[PDB]
């Protein structure tokens, strides 16, 4: 069903996450590309 | 559709905000802000 | 100084957030119209206070009482400054309030609930073809 | 089953309505077209 | 379409014909005159 990273941000039924302490969490946290902070704010709360 | 019409931003008659609000609406329309807002809130949030 | 902006609860124009009870002010709401009000108040330098209309109506003139209700009533009687909401431009409203240019097009539409035979083997050819085949 | 407003107006088993105080109600109220006049009469009655 | 806009009946700024023309356009819109004119001059006259 999913074919890109934007599909994850555009939907709600499927959750997603990453490691608590790792480069991926910081990449999502300090990113400034709209989809990336969107999916960061999703899994922040 | 039974007819064609549209939504508007309403202010009281004689208010000083009418012209600035109309120009703001025009500015948003020409910059594509209204289009991207509609795509964000109608199409991108399809769950079906 | 601060400008009150009346509106109405309607998906996807104004929505309560998931944790709205824990939030105060413009952070409670989300939707198309809150973003529209934010952009409008960013263009013309004002500070706004979103306020859902008390009776939850759009506005109509009572045939006998001759008193408006809803957001049109909010605007006419000085209890609001701007109505950032899905408010339709109509002749009866245009004579009592000032409408900007349309920010979204629309129309009246009908909503209904959603909703092969035994001889479906006879389908890939037209009825005239079957008649001509028999002839 | 239904494809136009005329089909909705002619039938009787399926009712139809709208908002109490909104632009569609006054659209039907002050419409001078025969089919919309019939629909307004039905909804009022 | 790349964007959404519309045609307007233009008058000089501050002219006394502004509000009456706006109300006339709205009245023609609600009565279906504009839709009828568009059908008459675009579709009913379809030559293909």
């Amino acid at each position: 069903p999913i074919e890109s990273a934007e599909d994850l941000a555009k939907q709600t039924e499927i959750a997603y996450g990453t490691l608590d302490s790792g480069s991926t969490k910081e990449f999502f946290r300090r990113s400034k590309i709209a989809v990336y902070e969107k999916m960061w704010s999703y899994m922040k709360s | 559709n039974l007819d064609s019409k549209g939504y508007g931003v309403a202010t009281p008659k004689g208010s000083a905000l009418g012209t600035p609000v109309n120009l703001a609406v025009l500015k948003l329309s020409e910059q594509g802000i209204l289009d991207k807002l509609k795509n964000k809130w109608w199409y991108d949030k399809g769950e079906c | 100084r601060t400008i009150v902006v009346t509106t109405i609860l309607e998906s996807p124009y104004v929505m309560y957030k998931k944790n709205h009870e824990q939030l105060e002010g413009n952070e409670r709401y989300e939707g198309y119209c809150v973003d529209l009000a934010y952009e409008i108040a960013k263009h013309v330098r004002i500070k706004y206070k979103l306020s859902i209309v008390g009776d939850g109506k759009y506005g109509a003139r009572d045939p006998e009482t001759k008193i408006w209700n809803g957001m049109v009533g909010e605007l006419v009687y000085g209890r609001a400054d701007i109505a950032v909401a899905p408010l339709t431009i109509t002749l009866v409203r245009e004579e009592v309030i000032d409408f900007s240019k349309p920010f979204m097009s629309l129309g009246i539409s009908i909503m209904i609930k959603k909703p092969p035979g035994v001889f479906s083997f006879l389908d890939p050819l037209a009825y005239e073809i079957w008649m001509c085949i028999v002839f």
